């Protein structure tokens, strides 16, 4: 099999400036009929891949013009003339000469901007959940900058780790910044034998923990 | 205007079998090869199989992990391809899409929108949705609420808000697999003077078990 090679697992763009991503075959990707089949695709968070270039360096219909490609044999490099906010997503070569067909593992294009404290919002069980027996607190740590950030529960002080669910969006395409999701998972009963919740919330922009919490008796 | 749609995916049982359809329009399809390529955590985008047009004598190849357990075959007169999927295992679980090879030479030129397979035998359950509305008064200049789709198997489920009316201001988060169950977050933040006053609902669709829940966000 031939191995498609994408050293840059990411790389950090500012909007405006010029970047180009590599990748590297571990065979020459020249046909006996002399075509290059080397091509490079983009999958934008949650949709389907598309095509950019084929062969080398031809722009695919309705590819922007800020796209080109270079390369030969076992090297190629996809460039931007200026990256656009829009460009986030992860962007994949592959060989399309012999079977089976092969990607590289891809690099995805992460959008640069100034620093943005997340807005911290915690809710308590709501009323509907509670009556089934159950007590997820949520905590939403939304529209952050840099995509790094910690977040600790505290139960009456005491902090938990078991039962806490994460998840996190991809970079937004509008304003490059990122959200995340934390559920504290409880059965009513455990959620019943405490009074005070807190979503704890370390980030690059503040010194001190982001603090948000609320109290079951009330 | 080309289009590619995937269709028969979904939940199915380990060692069964599982049939995929991929209905083509807007392109030469007598004049293309069409291949299936799925995604998957463990190895990014992986070529399965394809198949060649009439003049190519409609010729097969397979990756080697599939070999003899998926059938790749086309209907010309349907303008559509199919991956009829054997012995199913966990590895075979990921999104699977269906891209067209027009032989004018372009690569994979054109891909359907992907159909989710989830190999497993645990049983499909609709999920709970529940609002989440803030505990205090909103001032300030926006509020942001959610609603936790929790306890539902397999994915995917959609999430709207005012059925779509509100979408600038959304983040609906990836679903976290817990004990064979998904659980999923999607929050709306609009401006202060919108909600409680109007009224934000959000729409939660699970199309495995054809469930359809409209909750509204009240004050607390």
């Amino acid at each position: 099999d031939i191995v498609m090679t994408q050293a840059a697992p990411s790389v950090p763009v500012t909007p405006g400036e010029s970047v180009s991503i590599s990748c590297r075959s571990s065979k020459s990707l020249l046909h006996s009929n002399g075509y290059t089949y080397l091509h490079w695709f983009l999958q934008r968070p949650g949709q389907s891949p598309q095509l950019l270039i084929y062969r080398v360096s031809n722009l695919a219909s309705g590819v922007p013009d800020r796209f080109s490609g270079s390369g030969s044999g076992t090297a190629f490099t996809l460039r931007f003339s200026r990256v656009e906010a829009e460009d986030v997503g992860v962007y994949y070569c592959m060989q399309h000469l012999e079977y089976p067909f092969t990607f590289g593992s891809g690099t995805k294009l992460e959008i640069k901007r100034a620093d943005a404290a997340p807005t911290v919002s915690i809710f308590p069980p709501s009323s509907e959940q509670l009556t089934s027996g159950g007590a997820s607190v949520v905590c939403f740590l939304n529209n952050f900058y840099p995509q790094d950030i910690t977040v600790s529960w505290k139960i009456d002080g005491a902090e938990r780790s078991s039962g806490v669910l994460n998840s996190w969006t991809d970079q937004d395409s509008s304003d490059s910044t990122y959200s995340m999701s934390s559920t504290l998972t409880l059965t009513k009963d455990e959620y019943e034998r405490h009074s005070s919740y807190t979503c704890e919330a370390t980030h690059k922009t503040s010194t001190s923990p982001i603090t948000k919490s609320f109290n079951r008796g009330e | 205007e080309v289009t590619l749609q995937e269709s028969g995916g979904g939940l199915v049982q380990p060692g069964g079998s599982m049939k995929l359809s991929c209905a083509a329009s807007g392109f030469t399809f007598s004049d293309a090869w069409v291949d299936w390529v799925r995604q998957s955590p463990g190895k990014g985008l992986e070529w399965v199989a394809e198949i060649r047009n009439k003049a190519n004598n409609h010729a097969t190849k397979y990756t080697e992990s599939v070999k003899g357990r998926f059938t790749i075959s086309r209907d010309d007169s349907k303008s559509s391809v199919y991956l009829q999927m054997n012995s199913l295992r966990a590895e075979d679980t990921g999104i699977y899409y269906c891209t067209s090879v027009p032989q004018l030479g372009r690569g994979f030129a054109y891909w359907g929108q992907g159909t989710l397979v989830t190999v497993s035998a645990a049983s499909t359950t609709p999920p709970s949705v529940y609002p989440l509305a803030p505990g205090s008064g909103g001032a300030g200049s926006m509020v942001t609420l959610g609603c936790l789709v929790k306890g539902y198997f397999p994915e995917p489920v959609t999430v709207t808000w005012n059925s779509g009316a509100l979408s600038s201001g959304v983040h609906t988060f990836p679903a976290v697999l817990q004990s064979d169950l998904y659980t999923l977050s999607s929050s709306v933040t609009v401006p202060s003077s919108t909600w409680p006053s109007q009224t934000v609902t959000c729409n939660v669709a699970h199309p495995a078990s054809s469930t359809q829940v409209d909750k509204k966000i009240v004050p607390k």
